This record gives structure tokens, C-alpha cells and sequence, in this order.
């Protein structure tokens, strides 16, 4: 009984909820989507000038 | 005799049982300590657990 309580006392510090992280997944995903968007809205800065000359 | 032979066997394991219960160093069973003390909210305020001499 000991050596299981010693070991689910290591589960307690060090497992992971993998419930929470699927959340987490999936939100992290949609976030490097709109990250990569946004850096190509950014990268158009340059051409809105071409127009003046 | 006999009877008596056993019952201080028996009493002599009680000893062995409370020593023994200890997790990681600490015990609240074991006669040691008078209180256990754990976190209860982020300002650090305790979470008493009295301890029980075994």
C-alpha cells in the first residue's frame, strides 16, 4: 500500500491533464493560424506605397 | 502463558504499524508531530490536519 501511495504521489507532481490539454491544442493551433495571417497582412506593408509612384 | 505470549507480540506490532506510517518523511500518525499543515489559498494560509498518535 505504500509503495502505491508513493507512486501516485508521483503521478500527482509530475502527470499531465490531458483533458486540459486538448483544450489548450486546439486553441494554440487556431492562435498560430491567425499568428501566420497576421504576419502576411504585416508583410504587405511595402507594396501600398508602390501606388504613389 | 501462551495467551500472554501472544498479546505482547500483537502489542510489540502496534510499535512497528505507527512507526512505519510515514509518507515521505512525514506522518501524522506516528507521535512525532503535533499538526500537519498545508496550503489552503496563495497567501499561504494553512490548511490544519491535527495529528492522530497511533
Amino acid at each position: 500500500k505504500l509503495q502505491d501511495s508513493l507512486d501516485a504521489g508521483v503521478g500527482n507532481l509530475v502527470d499531465a491533464d490531458l483533458a486540459k490539454e486538448s483544450a489548450k491544442l486546439q486553441s494554440l493551433q487556431t492562435k498560430q493560424q491567425l499568428g501566420v495571417q497576421a504576419l502576411s497582412i504585416a508583410n504587405q506593408s511595402s507594396s501600398s506605397i508602390l501606388s504613389l509612384f | 502463558n501462551a495467551l500472554k505470549s501472544d498479546f505482547d507480540s500483537l502489542r510489540d506490532q502496534i510499535t512497528k504499524a505507527a512507526s512505519n506510517a510515514k509518507f515521505n518523511g512525514v506522518s501524522i500518525a506516528d507521535g512525532t508531530t503535533t499538526k500537519l499543515s498545508f496550503l489552503a489559498n496563495s497567501d499561504g494560509s494553512a490548511f490544519t490536519v491535527t495529528a492522530k498518535t497511533l
